[PDB]
């Protein structure tokens, strides 16, 4: 019942409510006789780190990510796709999050959730990568924009207009 | 206890027993549980006195079980039994466990026999916190040295490591320090150095000012380097070596302080370049000890100068001198230390620019910092994210400036102190013309 509270109040667009329920559903499962529960104790954890990435506040992704639990108990493919992503986020770099997602590509697809998210952190991190670059600068050309970037001259003129 | 029959009655008992102990060696022989029933039968009492005396027999014969590399697994059940009755008191009989320790380290047994008798012991002992914690500590150690030096390091390492949380006992505290850098010791070569400081923080400093700890202290401050080599701390590793050169003994002594000084040097120049750094490397500019040595006045006196120098020469300079020495520079893996002197020398280049420099061509910046365009405005950036200087760039190959964005509140302010300075300067002018009428 939580797990599944924790799924419907993400897609609110509410991440503050989304970790509380993502960790009553962690600890019943962790500390429940597995027999089909160590699968969804893997389940949560994914799901539970999600809402710090969108919540911008990684500092927590790390913290929580130890050898207590995610590296002797928990590792997968999963905590090799969202330790990249986390860390892509706070560089502010757009370049990391797309090679992340190139080589764990079979993690983004196979959970729904986390895949609907995704689009919506390519386009706020799309805006971390590019304040970066013009921050120093006064004066600076679109062509040295857009190469950094890696997108389209036209394409950054659009996106910078509505910045 | 105290109890007063079996103080003489016994002792002349045993006495009596002495003169029976060529008896009892004879039936060993014949079968080792009849020479030992008699032992047994002897010792019921719970008077300690009496108890010291009965258990030196039954120790004499654990003397033969322990030499036999075979016989000293009867041993095992023994202590075990002795255990398992009521043993006699928390007194008593914990003084005897220890001369059963005595004897192991020895007899220069089996590896395998040893083995076998100690987790046994170990075993025995576990949860109580009597007596028996200090032993069960000076045993678990030496299970360790054995599996340390085998593939079973890892096992090893967490067993140790284990223990020590909760023995705080009776323990003298200087053999408590010895135990707890044996400790980091094993995670050094497991390699989480995470787990390393968590046990570090349980010694404090307040105990190493007694003298009696002084070579401990060495130890102490020479691992706490290591752990922040690995981690690329490098001002934090300044500030541990810091503390060693305050020992007096190491101090006054010419041929020992020696390297130490070099080292602190090497990482006080690759700390990042703060607050911290700037007043921490006017102490090393004072230093009277700094200029008898020459190698390395010549490198702090350098940086701290704002005379500008540029990188591909300052290398050349230091490379047969510094990289000779170890620490930061040194051999192979050391090179990759080294590598960072590099970045130091721009980030100190530019710091200067900005000062001096209020306007200067971007093209011109590149050429004195001898890095291609590229490069120069990657770190042109990272220099205002860290907010050493304030920067504002021009990409189609204008200026960068560096001038202080000039607001309203700067000229007033500036103003409001010159006035203030001019009238404190007219009076003071004043009080000199008196004076010089009485000289004249």
């Amino acid at each position: 019942l939580d797990l599944m509270s924790g799924i419907l109040h993400c897609e609110d667009k509410d991440y503050k409510t989304a970790f509380s329920y993502f960790f009553e559903s962690f600890e019943s499962y962790h500390n429940l006789t597995t027999h089909n529960s160590y699968e969804k104790a893997c389940q949560v954890l994914k799901y539970m780190l999600l809402s710090k990435i969108m919540l911008n506040l990684i500092d927590d992704v790390k913290n929580i990510l130890n050898a207590k639990y995610t590296k002797e108990t928990y590792q997968s493919r999963g905590i090799d796709a969202m330790k990249a992503v986390a860390e892509a986020y706070n560089n502010r770099s757009l370049l990391d999050f797309n090679t992340a997602l190139k080589q764990y590509e079979k993690e983004l697809m196979g959970d729904e959730l986390t895949r609907s998210h995704f689009n919506a952190l390519y386009d706020t991190l799309l805006e971390s990568n590019l304040c970066k670059i013009i921050e120093p600068f006064e004066c600076v050309e679109i062509s040295h924009i857009s190469k950094i970037i890696g997108l389209d001259t036209q394409q950054v003129e659009g996106k910078l207009s509505q910045m | 206890m105290s109890r007063d029959a079996p103080i003489k009655a016994d002792k002349d008992y045993s006495q009596i027993l002495k003169e029976e102990f060529p008896k009892i060696d004879s039936l060993a022989q014949n079968d080792c549980n009849s020479a030992l029933d008699q032992l047994l039968v002897l010792e019921k009492k719970t008077r300690q006195a009496s108890d010291l005396a009965s258990s030196k027999e039954v120790l004499a014969k654990i003397v033969d079980l322990l030499a036999s590399r075979n016989k000293w697994d009867d041993l095992n059940e023994q202590l075990t039994l002795l255990s398992k009755k009521h043993g006699q008191l928390k007194l008593s009989i914990q003084y005897m466990i220890q001369k059963v320790m005595e004897y192991l380290k020895s007899s220069k047994s089996l590896d395998l026999n040893t083995r076998i008798s100690v987790i046994e012991t170990i075993r025995v002992v576990t949860e109580n916190k009597i007596f028996v914690e200090v032993e069960r500590a000076r045993v678990t150690k030496d299970l360790v040295e054995i599996k340390k030096e085998e593939g079973k390091i890892d096992e090893a390492a967490d067993i140790l490591c284990e223990l020590q949380v909760e023995t705080y006992g009776s323990m003298e505290m200087s053999e408590k320090i010895q135990f707890i850098l044996e400790q980091m010791e094993l995670s050094i070569l497991k390699g989480d150095y995470s787990q390393a400081t968590v046990l570090s923080r349980k010694i404090l400093k307040k105990t190493f000012k007694n003298p009696k700890y002084e070579s401990l202290k060495l130890e102490y401050y020479n691992l706490l380097v290591k752990i922040s080599l690995h981690k690329r701390e490098y001002l934090e590793v300044a500030q541990y070596l810091q503390e060693i050169y305050q020992t007096d003994a190491i101090k006054s002594d010419e041929a020992k302080w020696k390297p130490v000084l070099s080292h602190i040097v090497y990482f006080l120049v690759l700390s990042p370049y703060g607050n911290l750094q700037n007043d921490l490397i006017h102490k090393i500019q004072n230093d009277n000890n700094l200029k008898k040595l020459e190698s390395q006045e010549s490198l702090v006196k350098l940086f701290t100068t704002n005379e500008l120098m540029r990188w591909p020469i300052v290398q050349k300079t230091y490379e047969p001198v510094l990289n000779e020495d170890d620490l930061a520079f040194g051999g192979e893996a050391n090179k990759h230390h080294w590598e960072d002197l590099q970045k130091r020398v721009i980030e100190h280049n530019l710091r200067v620019i900005s000062e001096y420099y209020s306007r200067i061509t971007l093209l011109r910046l590149n050429e004195l910092l001898d890095l291609t365009e590229s490069q120069t405005e990657t770190y042109i950036s990272d220099l205002v994210n860290q907010g050493i200087i304030y920067a504002k760039v021009n990409r189609p190959a204008k200026i960068v400036n560096f001038e202080k964005p000039k607001n309203s509140s700067q000229l007033l302010n500036e103003w409001s102190h010159n006035v203030d300075e001019l009238l404190e300067h007219i009076e003071t002018i004043g009080h000199l013309i008196t004076k010089e009428e009485i000289m004249h």
